[PDB]
């Protein structure tokens, strides 16, 4: 099917007409994703299979035909952009600071946007258009809205 | 059965729309994958 780097809606005809589940990133021929979207499942691509390559449901994420890709880290100072994909809507660019999720091991960027759920594996990049993470797997806070953490896998 | 279809470039828009607060939250990951926050 199509190989060419760039960000895809993932899909599914299993529930009532066609439904986006998530989004996710090709980047060297490796399409990356967050686990809750596909589960580990297979994927198609026109009339090709895109297999499970890695996957971690503690990282919440998942890479289809090689190996996690994506090695770009947020520096802790500038603003960032989510190349948000929603269902139904065009892709766009929304820019703003990320805050930061305070863990027992270690600290790691958050991006506070609300979209529908099926955004999840929407990119996060920096200034060069480098992939720093994928958009998705948060918390809800007090005023019920919700602040994703920027999720990013390692390159082996 | 799910599929992918191309929705865009992986680019840096200039003069985007510029939104979105930088809260500062003490979380918790647990084996599912899941956060929550701690308080
Ligand atoms: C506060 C809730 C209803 N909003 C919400 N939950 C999400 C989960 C994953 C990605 C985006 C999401 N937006």
């Amino acid at each position: 099917g199509e190989t060419t780097d760039g960000v895809y809606r993932v899909m599914t005809r299993r529930l009532l007409g066609s439904t986006q589940v998530g989004v996710g990133v090709m980047q060297e021929g490796v399409f990356h994703t967050m686990w809750h979207v596909t589960k580990g499942a297979a994927l198609r691509s026109g009339e090709g299979r895109l297999d499970p390559y890695w996957g971690d449901v503690k990282q919440d994420l998942v890479s289809y035909c090689g190996p996690w890709k994506l090695d770009a880290a947020w520096d802790g100072l500038s603003e960032v952009q989510l190349l948000a994909v929603p269902p139904g809507e065009r892709a766009k660019n929304i820019q703003t600071l990320p805050g930061i999720f305070k863990t027992k091991d270690g600290d790691i960027g958050a991006v506070a946007l609300d979209y529908p759920a099926g955004t999840s594996g929407s990119p996060i990049l920096d200034k060069c258009g480098r992939v720093i993470g994928l958009y998705g797997n948060g918390v809800v806070i007090k005023n019920g809205s919700y602040v994703s953490a920027i999720t990013q896998g390692k390159r082996e | 059965d799910m599929y992918i279809e191309r929705a865009g470039d992986i680019t840096w828009e200039k003069d985007a729309e510029v939104t979105g607060n930088s809260p500062r939250l003490d979380v918790a990951l647990d084996e599912s994958g899941d956060f929550s926050l701690v308080e």
